[PDB]
């Protein structure tokens, strides 16, 4: 009966669009199973033995269904959907080993081209070839316009 | 880099979705139990109130 905290907000941020109609649908049973238990109460209230056994005059039924009820007990469910644990730590697995080591050297990459931007000399500094190495996309291909420009010269 | 480090922060709540299943499976469950004590006591009082009618 540990009914945990949730910030549903960030939680509709979880599920790929695939399957985000049945995560809502799930929230409804949520919802609903929780207004449910909400309705009934706690345990069903006392039999009044007494009072049957004095306006029932039945010989012995009375605490005959007394004592066999006492004696029944009920049959509590058992947890059988109880199993899609390892979802979470291999879903951890996804998010925390298959995309934290990846995101991570993203980012050692990232890091390592940005501070490889601080160091550019200032332009006046600068030739040619130091944009042409700082970004190859100022190069001129001669493979391709071996021929002075280099360029298609309306381009 | 921001991007990068927002699906990080992603991650850390990747788990809440199955916190969800598994308070709603249990509660269920106990809704089940509940409603089953409350349905046993019904058949109970009405079948002895029969008698009392009698």
């Amino acid at each position: 009966l540990a009914l945990k905290t949730i910030d549903w907000v960030a939680f509709g941020e979880i599920i790929p669009r695939n399957q985000k109609a049945v995560a809502n649908s799930l929230k409804s049973w949520n919802e609903t199973l929780t207004s449910r238990l909400a309705t009934l109460p706690e345990k069903p209230p006392a039999i009044d033995w007494a009072y049957y056994k004095a306006n029932v005059a039945k010989a012995g039924l009375v605490d005959d269904f007394e004592k066999k009820f006492n004696a029944l007990k009920v049959p509590i469910p058992e947890d059988k959907y109880t199993a899609q644990v390892d979802a979470e730590e291999k879903e951890d697995v996804k998010s925390c080993a298959e995309f934290l080591t990846q995101s991570k050297t993203r980012i050692q990459e990232y890091e390592k081209e940005l501070e490889k931007m601080r160091n550019i000399i200032p332009f006046d500094q600068m030739t040619i070839e130091d944009l042409n190495e700082v970004f190859p996309e100022t190069k001129l291909d001669k493979k391709k316009y071996p021929y002075w420009p280099h360029r298609p010269i309306e381009t | 880099i921001d991007m990068e480090k927002s699906q990080q922060a992603l991650v850390q709540k990747r788990h809440y979705l199955f916190d969800v299943q598994r308070n709603n499976i249990a509660m269920a469950l106990e809704v089940t139990y509940r409603e089953r004590l409350h349905r046993v006591y019904r058949e109970v009082k009405n079948r002895l109130d029969y008698h009392i009618s009698v």
